[PDB]
């Protein structure tokens, strides 16, 4: 129990909050508290949302310029490089599935015009200042003389950010040794920022807890929460069920004109190691051996893709986390046009190569993700309780696509 | 962190032989691939050699059947064996270590002189 | 002469500007000048104000961060850190006493709630974005519909970058070796930014000089602010007197059960060099020279502990600085509730540990105070009037309480 | 061809918008797109200066604080020095000399008071908040009781930015040593910078064409604005002869007392490559053998002056810059007060010493001035219509200021 | 700016004696610790030896009798005296000094291989 | 990007010779002056010695006469020739490298300890 012992303390906040919540409403409320306690109430969740939101520059910025500039054309080589893109556009596949689903299911459920929309989403994706975009971003409102009006509103620009980051650490790259010096200074700049983090993460469950005492507060029908929560775990497992049993087999089928299924049967075992431990790190010995002596993948393929799988592609992580942002957005009344969508995907791509191979990788970087949005943070409280759930599922599909990946470059090498 | 040591560079005689080294100590979750860049006086830096994990390598179009790079899998530490040394051979050389999508770390650099 | 040319510089420029304030306002006045060449007038001073506003940020956070990352548990060993508990705590207790005695005597006399305050210190301790900290803080304001509103408003949040430096300090002496490059980093930005900060003092007495004549002008009782200055003399020194007759031999006595003032006795001649010299740099040798031989402390700690006390540990300063702080509060007519006087203190306590061992050495720590509670600033050229004699007492209390700890050490030696 | 590509991609994208923005007017205008399409239309050119105006700040401060921290007295010694400040004279009096014929021809031509003018600069100079001087500056508007308040406003504090790396350089510079690691910083973020920049000139001949385009569809008269264009471009070409021929001319026979045209005659191959170049790179070579051979400078003299001033120097660059910025200033209706002349003048020569020795190097530091006065950069895709004939006769004067510089020193060196 | 040199290290067998060196040079306002850290692969670093000003020193318990740190004061150099070395010695061993409350200079360290 | 090499330095008697040697490696676009400052413990910066590009020289007042910069223009490293070596002549002594108003580089420094 030592081990995993925060994501005990997070479920048994959960557990707490929901006491403390009911209890408050039945023996009084917020109308015999009044605002002067149910501010004060909730206050240690807002510290945490607080913290949470004070670490996203550093962390986004530095861990983004050494992702960029570690992409040495030679430490990958051709290998490596299809890898990658074969990372990248699985990735893309599942959040695209995980957005659609939610869209269609609605799990949650119980102004500018296009142009102008896709518009302020190009001046975002280019700052015209990179100090002012780590706390405004660019949006339009429309005066009646209806023409457009645009300035600066309050809200940090993650996404201007995130492109700003990747570019310069293009550059970095692109430098060499002669940027050896910047690429040290970010890369222990984020060394500290996790510290800073895992100190967070300690205090983490108190504000976890008093934000569920305040939203259950808040809610009117606890027990409808529960119809949707199920709901929104459907639409995550179906998610997995549908992009690791169709989605990629057709993609190694059509890369192969081999049964995946075969390959699957020669991978079950490392399977349940990761639903088991929903974790990658602890199953990837097991999908390395399996894959090699089962499947028939040479070591030399193996011991350098998977590793880097392991941290790198996480399509189980993407699809949650997307159905996740779809679901809150649902939840808060709030409308998701193409920009917000694409800014879900776009963020969440990211955020899936930035999810660490722990149990529970994935929630920071959805709260990232929910902050890219201008998207309520406070109701990660509700994903969490079940994260026990759907992580696992997450684990499974972040492993299986590492595997199947490695089989279709080995598939390439034998034909060549 | 990782601290790249470098040795081996100098002056060598034209169908001489060097054995650079590049050790990696500290600490790196998943080292993927090390190897040598070099750059010659004018020109842009050029691949010499990589090794990665799993054991495959890549030479750079020049040095191919010359050079050779090892692994001593003990102490975390690549060898640049190079024979038949030539002029056009004459640059600064790099050791770099890579974590992919995580870091990059380059050395210094070591002047190796054929002439 | 050239070895305190600033100070006499400092002085002369405060009779200038007093001189030319009664010139301007006996001969015409701010009448016959106008705001067109009142506004011109008090300009320089203006200048001086920014320039010192300019260099806090880079000051405080690099110093903060430095002097956290550098508290290695090995270089300190217990007596290290029982010494600098014994240094916080006096340092604290000395500023309580400044603030509770320019309370009661209240040398500078001629609308949000209570939860409101403190919600308000909580979000600033921890602001939600590191780059709007550098010049905003969060302030809640209400609207009646009294639903309590908050957002950021105009004025650095310095409290927010004393935490977050100190906390980043951590993290990187936490990381250790591998924070290498950061320690290195901010260090050498403290060194360019001291730098900076020496040109601006040699600039300050143009500055200085025409605050007090802008002061002097807006005045009409000139009399008054005499009588006020001595009574904050007063307040100052007798703070001081109850600080090193009353408190410390007390705690000292607590600690050791001995006679405290046959100690003090021990070390007359270098609490009269450092009323005569005013630094505490100068005392030290002949401090620890007294202390080993007439006091009896065995010279691993006093060749340890005085030197860093002789830095750190200024207990004058700290009961100083808050004095000043009230004096100039109550001369503003602003009042000081308890989340202005918690941000005294705090800051107080830091800036103690961060000012010099040198005559005035405590004035821009003032400075860094009275912003951190939205404080008048020009008023320090009052205080500056007087320093040369406040400041040879916060000397004698500076260079006293490192002797009472390493006796209040030496006696634990002895009995273990 | 290969070698000037992205000049002539810069006149091709021109011709080209030029051709849209006439066909778009023809058939209908802007009134047939309508304001959504129009916005549509001329979006690339904006994004293309949001590009310029995010990689505005890095450059200009990193930039300027490795300039101030390499100049060590020992590697100028008395003749670097002096060389240096004849450098900065000629170029702040080619400045004034664009300035004031740019106002008295009045190329372009078809409520602050004074005081607060001046204020308002010392304030920007001065700024009281480094993070906010990257997207704010001082202004003073007036309020009737007329009493001047004043407050930050949107738009980046370039003048408070320049003059802060200045002297943040010149604390390096006396650092030495110990600034090391600070040099370095700025130094290969200036270089990541550059990368960066580079890319967007590629970039730039798309968003060039729309900028053309949008500019001709907006007006009626097309022919006006070539006279104007025709009427700058004699401007500049007047400025350079009255300095290249009078001016340089007179300063070398007043601190020499010989014939400024038999030097002159010494140097016209050079002076032809220059112009048939339009670099001062390509010249430099030529340059030193001419001086050194027909003009008996010693080597240790040329061999050391002339490849700094070869980048450094640029008089022709920074009368251009002036003339443009005031030709720009008039095109806009925009009224050019002391206050704006003066930033102008400063941001000039700072940017001409920035300037390269390339085709067309000093189109982004144009770029950067009128950024830092305010004024369109968008009335740069005019200027760019005639810069391959301007900039040619730009390399004439940078070179030449260089030469006679040479045999003003040799002179010094003769008579001592 | 203080700068740290290091020199020692190596290998040695079982039994052996090593002696680091950590000379600091430069300016510092007031050293007020000098001494080494230890990290092992996969463990975190432990403290081997501090001295401070005024003479007092401190051991890890698992070096103590074995490990002697002593100053000399004319150059502001430490010296790690290493007898008896075993197997478990083996570490990079980093040299700090320490400006308590002011900053902390570490240096890149040294491999001590025993075996 | 420039890294510098520093050679030579350490004990010598008094009378004694040494030669520092500072090497520059890398890409400067234009190397405008190369030399050497000294740091004596307690005093400031001070210049030693400086060639500059077209030739030209300068030297501190105090080691006028015995000290000698000089430039291999092969490998853009300069010698220092310090003769009549004195014990005010113990110092750090820092290596530069200039290119005007755009940067400067400077050496980690070589203690000289003459006695
Ligand atoms: C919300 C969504 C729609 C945003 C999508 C935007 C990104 C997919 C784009 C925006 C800017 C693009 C970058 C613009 C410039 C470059 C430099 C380019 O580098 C080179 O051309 C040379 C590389 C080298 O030599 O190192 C590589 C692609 C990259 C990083 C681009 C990668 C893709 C980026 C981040
Ligand atoms: C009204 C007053 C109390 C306001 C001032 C608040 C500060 C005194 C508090 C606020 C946040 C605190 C910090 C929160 C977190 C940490 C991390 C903590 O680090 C560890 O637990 C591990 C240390 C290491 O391994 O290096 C040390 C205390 C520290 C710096 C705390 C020190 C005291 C701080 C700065
Ligand atoms: C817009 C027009 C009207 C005025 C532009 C203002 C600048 C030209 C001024 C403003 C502040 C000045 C600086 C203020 C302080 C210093 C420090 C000063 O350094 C020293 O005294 C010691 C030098 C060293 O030891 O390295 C050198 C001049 C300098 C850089 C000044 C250079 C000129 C500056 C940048
Ligand atoms: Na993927
Ligand atoms: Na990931
Ligand atoms: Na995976
Ligand atoms: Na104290
Ligand atoms: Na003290
Ligand atoms: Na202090
Ligand atoms: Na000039
Ligand atoms: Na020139
Ligand atoms: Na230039």
């Amino acid at each position: 129990l030592r081990a995993n012992l925060l994501v005990l303390l997070t479920v048994v906040a959960v557990v707490a909050g929901v006491a403390l919540g009911l209890g408050v409403s039945g023996a009084g409320g917020a109308l015999a508290l009044g605002p002067e306690r149910l501010s004060a109430f909730v206050f240690p969740g807002e510290l945490l949302l607080r913290l949470l939101r004070m670490i996203i520059l550093p962390l986004v910025v530095c861990s983004l310029i050494g992702g960029a500039a570690s992409l040495d054309p030679g430490a990958l080589g051709r290998l490596g490089a299809w890898a990658l893109l074969f990372f990248l556009v699985t990735t893309l596949l599942a959040s695209a599935l995980g957005v659609g689903l939610a869209l269609a299911l609605q799990p949650g459920a119980a102004s500018k015009e296009v142009l102008d929309s896709f518009l302020d989403l190009a001046r975002n994706i280019f700052p015209s200042n990179l100090v002012s975009a780590a706390f405004r971003s660019y949006s339009t409102t429309y005066e009646e003389r209806k023409v457009p009006v645009g300035q600066e509103v309050e809200g940090m620009n993650i996404l201007g950010l995130v492109v700003f980051a990747i570019v310069f650490g293009v550059a970095l790259r692109k430098l060499g040794p002669e940027g050896e010096l910047l690429i040290r200074f970010f890369n222990s700049f984020n060394e500290a920022t996790m510290v800073l983090v895992s100190w967070i993460m300690w205090y983490a469950p108190v504000g976890i807890m008093f934000l569920v005492a305040g939203k259950i507060v808040e809610m009117e029908d606890v027990g409808l929460l529960f119809a949707r929560l199920g709901k929104y775990i459907l639409c995550c497992l179906l998610g997995h069920a549908i992009h690791g049993l169709l989605v990629l087999p057709l993609i190694y089928f059509l890369f192969t004109r081999k049964n995946p299924y075969r390959f699957l049967w020669g991978i079950v075992t490392p399977l349940a190691t990761a639903f088991g431990t929903s974790s990658s790190s602890a199953t990837l010995p097991l999908m390395m051996k399996c894959v090699e002596e089962n499947n028939g993948v040479a070591k030399h393929i193996s011991r350098f893709i998977l590793p880097i799988g392991a941290t790198v592609n996480m399509d189980g992580a993407a699809l949650f986390q997307c159905v996740a942002a779809v679901f809150i957005a649902q939840l808060s009344q709030q409308s998701l046009d193409f920009v917000k969508i694409i800014t879900i995907l776009v963020t969440a791509t990211a955020s899936s190569v930035g999810a660490a191979g722990i149990p529970a990788g994935g929630v920071l970087t959805l709260a990232i993700i929910l902050e890219a949005v201008n998207l309520p943070v406070d109701h990660i409280s509700l994903i969490l309780a079940v994260d026990w759930l759907v992580d696992r599922s997450c684990t499974v599909l972040n492993v299986e696509g590492d595997a199947l990946g490695a089989g279709l470059l080995q598939n390439y090498v034998d034909r060549t | 962190q990782v601290q790249l040591v470098e040795s081996g560079g100098g002056l060598v005689q034209p169908g001489g032989s060097l054995r650079l080294s590049c050790a990696a100590s500290g600490s790196i979750f998943r080292l993927d691939a090390m190897g040598w860049y070099r750059q010659a006086p004018g020109k842009q830096r050029e691949l010499v050699a990589v090794i990665r994990s799993g054991g495959s390598t890549d030479y750079g179009d020049s040095v191919k059947g010359r050079f050779t790079i090892s692994r001593d899998n003990a102490k975390n530490t690549v060898y640049l064996q190079m024979n038949s040394l030539k002029p056009e051979d004459t640059a600064v050389y790099y050791c770099n270590a890579v974590q992919i999508l995580k870091t990059i770390y380059w050395g210094q650099g070591t002047q190796v002189t054929v002439s």
